[PDB]
């Protein structure tokens, strides 16, 4: 996984 | 002068208008600074560590992940600081790359990956816009680290630098403008042949467009110097070379300075890098 940047792109 | 040529005037436009939206220190004004026309900026020269401790209420220490590295010696502050500034790269290359024409409508797992491999690439190739051959702007250009004294810090933090300002004298010489690097930057993040991309070709299909751009950008921009497009092709395998060099000393680095942690999102992006 790559929480942090999955969160960068999503918001 | 044709409709195919004029869509890839708009493509250029479009990225230069979100590079500049995304990047607040830009090439442009990294460049006035260095060369002392008037600006905002009134950047502290760090030259030793009397000039550092002096220069602290200029540079932000406090923001660093974790706290603790912001109490250490002098090498481990200035690499963790470094370290920070890509954390803040990070995000601005992300809002960047989120306004690539396709980029968003990519598998979400390829727009992950092309981020995790692109950063660093793209770090260093803007990081030279902030350097000439005596140092590097820092804190938004109110600092300037001299390269001396980025040299002159103990084993393994000694020359982690170097391989940059090695880099960045050559690549300064393409007199490469904002413009040409908004394209430049976006050619880079949409690479096809990443390691795990699941679905290769609508990838290359926009960066193929991207490089089309890219040509026609530097054909009319730069006019004058011939084959500046070849010659900056050239240069994305040296900046794959910095990159695999930068991860080797980090994993030197995390094994010799066993306590030193990373800020969790340098954590994701160098897990399973090269």
């Amino acid at each position: 996984r790559h929480k942090i940047l999955h969160r960068l792109l999503q918001e | 002068l044709n409709p195919e040529s004029a869509d890839l005037r708009a493509l250029a436009k479009h990225l230069y208008d979100s590079y500049i939206k995304s990047f607040p220190l830009t090439k442009a004004k990294a460049r006035a600074i260095l060369t002392g026309k008037t600006t905002d900026k009134s950047p502290f020269v760090i030259y030793d560590m009397n000039s550092l401790m002096m220069g602290e209420d200029k540079i932000k220490f406090k923001h660093i992940t974790p706290l603790q590295e912001q109490s250490k010696e002098v090498a481990i502050r200035i690499f963790q600081g470094c370290e920070f500034r890509s954390v803040e790269a990070v995000q601005e290359i992300t809002e960047y790359a989120k306004s690539i024409p396709g980029f968003v409508n990519l598998d979400l797992n390829d727009q992950v990956t092309l981020l995790k491999y692109g950063v660093h690439e793209i770090i260093y190739t803007m990081l030279a816009s902030l350097m000439n051959k005596d140092g590097v702007l820092i804190s938004e250009g109110q600092g300037f680290m001299t390269r001396e004294f980025l040299k002159s810090l103990r084993k393994p933090f000694g020359d982690f630098m170097e391989p940059k300002f090695e880099f960045a004298v050559k690549f300064n010489a393409l007199e490469l403008d904002d413009s040409d690097l908004a394209i430049f930057i976006a050619v880079i993040i949409l690479s096809g042949d990443r390691p795990g991309l699941l679905n290769v070709k609508p990838i290359e299909d926009i960066q193929d467009n991207l490089l089309q751009a890219l040509e026609l950008q530097l054909k009319l921009n730069h006019p004058e110097s011939s084959q500046l497009f070849a010659k900056l092709l050239q240069k994305m395998t040296d900046l794959r070379q910095i990159v695999t060099e930068h991860v080797q000393l980090l994993q030197v680095i995390k094994k010799t300075e066993t306590d030193m942690s990373l800020h969790p999102l340098l954590q994701e992006i160098y897990k399973d890098l090269y």
